[PDB]
């Protein structure tokens, strides 16, 4: 349950890059 | 052991461990304790490194006692949590969020003089899909002038940039007079509140887009960790999590003396406390003493 | 030598650059102090004797604090 | 013991805020 | 026959099962405000966790809720934020003292949702007849404490508080919201304030009357400080020292009210010190420093400590508009007291911030031997957002506190500070300004 | 809340609307008598004017005690939330326990009955690892550090792509 606490900042403002679906309903309706 | 300039940052904090602290140390001066002086030294880039390094320490425990709004139907919770995160910001020492990119912007191209190194010096503050809409402009209006229009306001190319410029920004969906009306101000209260009005409304669908937008990106990536751990066989996941656990205990077990590996292990004896808490009596929570 | 500023000269700031700049020669010579303009810096001072240079400009320095910045919260 | 607090219960817990307190104890001193 | 527990137990019982809606939720936090239940957190947050899990509303029950939710005293911002979905989806259906309760109990709980309230400001001055003068009351301190800066609504209740008669709470509360609001005007304070003659029936309103008084920097009145000295052992500390801090901000020489003002807050800091904020702490040394009247022992000395404390905090959160201001007037300061060029400027500057004696920092502080003097930029936050644009009660508070210290204030403010050509004319503004206070600079 | 509310005994609810709990009062002149009923247990008391002004003096503040965090604590409500939209499907998988007898044994082909107890063990492969349920709470520390770090910004908490534009026509179409 426990992270790995990083100490680091985020400079540039940019878009949240929303990750692809991925095939897991397509693959289980299979 | 706060040093005085920390606890004069958790005063306007509303978190846990920070307003302990300050309780601890206003109970302190309650107990005839005189108050350090406050230091008026350390030429503007410490105070501002102090001022990044101190946000931080009331940002971070702030973030993860605000809970996303994951899954959720509407744009009520999106607006709670950009409220929460305006009010962590508030309460952390930054300003509004357009007034403080305001400032990066102008703390970035203050020495610049053309318009292409104000998009080449503020190019990680603006998207992709907008340096872009404004560069080929300026390709435009260079190949229009044959000389580099320069970043001034009285230069007349920069106004017949801008004319088109203001175009790109209402066409990417931005009302630029409705916010250049407001920045700029205006003569009487009503037709200053008419302006801020519709400065808010802008302001409002801007932070709750970019809210959805970062919601939007952790259910992204929630789905794809899941569909990636429900591919595994069990005895492949737990042997896979208790490395993980492993590890980063060790990680923290090896480095001693320090304050953040006896507060992540003070907070796995938390965590071990609070599951023998849920089992002593399940059906009614956590045993808290009131 | 030449001197390259960012905002013209003031007649203390002139007798305090110059007495500064008296210090980098090496003997009991004289120095033509030339005064030249770059808002790119800001503020300070880059004193250019056409072989040596001095660089107490702001420039350097928020350059010189970022990487001493950059370079000490990667080794702790 | 058991039913420990509410105000030592609200602390948000793998939060960094020493990592972070770590780096601004080694580096204003240094940097100073 | 006549219970408490047993239905506390009931109402635990009723609000713990699966699949409550939101009737029973609502009629469960009305019979919990109505029993008075502070004692009792966690059925307070059993009734908020089915309160945000309750998706169906009708306007009544959100209603209800959002009454039980304020005048319970109870605060969650994750719950009541997410409230504001059925109030901006039911917001045709509300009838307008409904409107008045969702938009107040909002308001209240700092709930940043500019959708709803400029669509119930909108409401409310498409149609202003259709409300009481309680009613605008409660949505112009709703739209006052939700961060909008509604001033086309502060007119037109403006309008409705100088044509039609109030009574004391509702009063009390549309000052609350121009005081907020910073507004400072006359032909609406002046209206509200003859409302406050034939007493006050609870401490509370008279509390936020002599706050709004001296946030808005009027005058005492003679009457709310009465009704006030009357009924001073009602009051929560935190909110005696915003009482009494209005008082000391608007001239009160009344000792006795300030003695009941100081006797709940007083043994609350002997028994908890840490149990008020900072910003309150400094408010009731403000307030101890202007009127003059005593505190104990191990409180006068511990909130002057804590107004040090505020006074830094202050400081370190500026608006970067105002340490602009602060960098403005200490030039313009150093270049009056003698300086043509700019090393001299820069040395004076960084030499002009001598700190006080109870641990703050001062920005503009210049010292003549035996003579002290002080220089404070008043920026744009502290300026009331009408044509006059006087400083607000904090400058006046902050000036009387510094003064007992030691101090000369002399106030510079932005807006007769941004108007003028060069430096030299601001350097002769802040030199006018200082030898008005004490002319031995 | 803030330090000085103005609610109670005014424009405030006098009667029910569910019929699990049965409240009702007297609004007199100054005072109220209350009588709230739920269930077999009955209070009926008497609350003053100045007697709910007084009940938001002391502010009751409900904050949240989370396992880790209510950070960590949404991301996997929200996992677990995901876990049931697999399991959903999971629950429609068509009954192969029926065809185990010996009378589809020796009927199928030995290739295509192959197939089939391989495609029975997936099912219990898949339906083990849906309900490995707390392993959730180390699913969803992947991704706390991601977005705590993007919350971590120099310019604000808060910032994003949209207000950043605007301010950038803000910042551009002014002067200098």
């Amino acid at each position: 349950y426990l992270a790995p606490l990083r100490s680091d900042f985020t400079e540039e403002i940019t878009a949240p890059k929303v990750a692809s679906a991925s095939n897991l309903v397509n693959e289980w309706n299979n | 052991a706060v040093s005085k300039k920390e606890v004069l940052y958790f005063l306007s904090s509303k978190d846990a461990e920070s307003s302990t602290a300050v309780k601890s140390y206003l109970k302190s001066l309650y107990a005839g304790a005189q108050v350090e002086a406050t230091e008026t030294d350390a030429s503007e880039l410490i105070a501002q490194l102090e001022k990044k390094y101190l946000s931080a320490q009331v940002v971070e425990p702030g973030v993860h006692n605000i809970a996303l709004p994951l899954g959720e139907s509407g744009s009520a919770p999106v607006k709670r949590y950009a409220a929460e995160l305006f009010n962590l910001g508030a309460q952390a020492g930054f300003e509004c969020p357009f007034i403080e990119v305001s400032k990066k912007f102008g703390q970035e191209t203050a020495t610049s003089e053309t318009v292409k190194d104000v998009l080449n010096k503020t190019k990680s503050y603006v998207s992709a899909d907008y340096n872009a809409a404004l560069n080929e402009v300026l390709s435009s209006v260079e190949a229009e002038i044959n000389g580099p229009v320069l970043f001034d306001g009285k230069t007349e190319g920069f106004k017949k940039f801008a004319a088109k410029a203001k175009a790109v920004a209402v066409s990417r969906g931005l009302p630029a007079d409705t916010i250049l009306a407001y920045c700029a101000g205006s003569a009487n209260e009503d037709a200053a509140d008419k302006v801020s009005k519709e400065f808010f409304t802008w302001f409002e669908s801007a932070y709750t887009a970019d809210a959805a937008a970062e919601v939007k990106a952790i259910e992204a990536e929630a789905a794809s960790i899941l569909d990636r751990h429900l591919a595994k066989p069990v005895a492949q996941i737990r042997k896979e999590q208790a490395s993980a656990y492993a590890s980063l205990l060790k990680r923290a077990e090896t480095a001693k003396g320090a304050k953040w590996a006896e507060k992540y292990l003070e907070d796995v004896k938390a965590v071990q406390w609070f599951d023998a808490s849920v089992a002593e009596a399940p059906a009614s929570g956590p045993k808290v003493a009131a | 030598c030449t001197v390259i500023t960012a905002e013209p000269l003031d007649k203390l700031e002139r007798v305090e650059l110059t007495k500064k700049a008296e210090k980098f020669v090496d003997a009991g010579f004289k120095l033509v102090m030339q005064e030249k303009i770059d808002k790119k810096l800001l503020g300070g001072f880059v004193i250019e004797f056409s072989d040596r240079r001095v660089d107490m400009s702001t420039a350097k320095k928020v350059e010189e604090f970022n990487n001493f910045v950059n370079k000490l919260v990667l080794s702790i | 013991a058991d039913a420990k607090a509410l105000d030592e219960l609200r602390k948000p817990k793998f939060s960094s805020k020493y990592l972070i307190q770590h780096v601004s104890q080694k580096l204003i001193p240094a940097v100073k | 026959e006549n219970d408490v527990p047993a239905i506390l137990k009931e109402i635990d019982s009723l609000v713990s099962r699966e699949a409550v809606s939101a009737k029973e939720v609502s009629d469960a936090a009305v019979a919990l405000t109505y029993l008075q239940v502070k004692a009792n957190r966690r059925l307070w947050g059993k009734v908020l966790e089915k309160a945000g899990a309750a998706q169906d509303y009708d306007a009544a029950s959100l209603t209800n809720l959002l009454w039980a939710i304020n005048t319970g005293g109870v605060e969650h911002f994750k719950t009541v934020a997410e409230l504001a979905g059925p109030a901006v989806s039911l917001l045709p259906s509300l009838s307008p003292v409904q409107l008045s309760i969702v938009v107040e109990a909002l308001g209240g709980a700092g709930v940043k949702n500019y959708e709803l309230y400029n669509k119930a400001s909108a409401v409310v001055v498409s149609k202003i007849g259709e409300f009481k003068p309680a009613e605008i009351a409660r949505v112009l301190y709703g739209v006052a404490f939700g961060g909008v800066n509604d001033v086309a609504l502060a007119k037109a209740a403006g309008k409705v508080f100088a044509s039609t008669e109030v009574d004391s709470r509702t009063a009390a509360q549309a000052l609350y919201a121009l005081a907020k609001l910073g507004r400072a005007d006359k032909a609406t304070v002046d209206a509200l304030l003859k409302s406050f003659k034939k007493g006050t029936e609870s401490a509370s309103d008279a509390a936020a009357a002599s706050f709004a008084l001296g946030s808005l920097s009027f005058k005492a009145e003679k009457a709310i400080v009465d009704a006030l000295k009357a009924s001073a052992g009602d009051l929560a500390p935190a909110q005696a020292v915003e009482a009494a801090y209005g008082l000391a901000l608007s001239g009160a020489t009344d000792a006795e009210a300030f003695k009941a003002l100081f006797g709940v807050v007083a043994p609350a800091i002997e028994k908890a010190p840490d149990a008020l904020e900072v910003s309150s702490l400094a408010q009731l040394h403000v307030a101890s420093t202007i009127s003059g009247a005593k505190l104990p022992a191990a409180v006068g000395s511990f909130v002057a400590k804590a107004f040090g404390l505020a006074a830094d905090a202050a400081r370190l959160k500026r608006s970067s508009a105002e340490s602009a201001l602060v960098a403005d007037v200490a030039a313009a300061t150093a270049v009056a007291f003698g300086a043509q060029y700019r090393p001299e400027v820069a040395s004076a500057v960084a030499s002009y911030v001598k700190t006080a004696p109870d641990g703050s920092v001062l920005d503009i502080a210049i010292t003549k031997g035996d003579a002290k003097v002080l220089v404070q930029a008043v920026p744009s936050s502290l300026l009331t957002s009408t044509t006059p644009a006087k400083p607000l009660g904090h400058v006046a508070a902050y000036s009387k506190v510094r003064e007992a210290q030691g101090y000369a204030v002399a106030v510079v403010p932005a807006n007769e500070f941004e108007a003028l050509p060069d430096q030299k004319a601001k350097a002769q503004y802040v030199l006018a300004a200082i030898k008005k206070v004490a002319p031995s600079f | 809340l803030t330090t000085f509310t103005f609610s109670g005994l005014q424009d405030a609810p006098v009667a029910a609307l569910s019929g699990s709990i049965k409240l009702n009062v007297a609004a007199k002149a100054g005072k109220a008598e209350v009588t709230v009923a739920a269930g077999a247990a009955k209070a009926a008391t008497q609350v003053s004017a100045a007697a709910l002004r007084k009940l938001s003096g002391s502010k009751i503040s409900l904050a949240e005690v989370a396992r880790i965090s209510v950070l960590h604590s949404s991301i996997q409500n929200y996992l677990l939330s995901l876990s049931n939209e697999r399991y959903q499907l999971l629950s429609q998988w068509p009954d192969f326990t029926t065809m185990y007898g010996k009378d589809f044994y020796y009927r199928a082909h030995p290739e295509d009955l192959k197939k089939f107890y391989d495609a029975a063990d997936e099912y219990y492969k898949l339906y083990e690892t849906v309900t490995e349920f707390d392993s959730l709470s180390a699913l969803a520390s992947q991704v706390v550090p991601n977005y705590a770090a993007r919350r971590r910004s120099t310019v604000h908490p808060a910032i994003g792509s949209t207000v950043a534009d605007g301010a950038f026509t803000n910042f551009l179409l002014s002067k200098q």
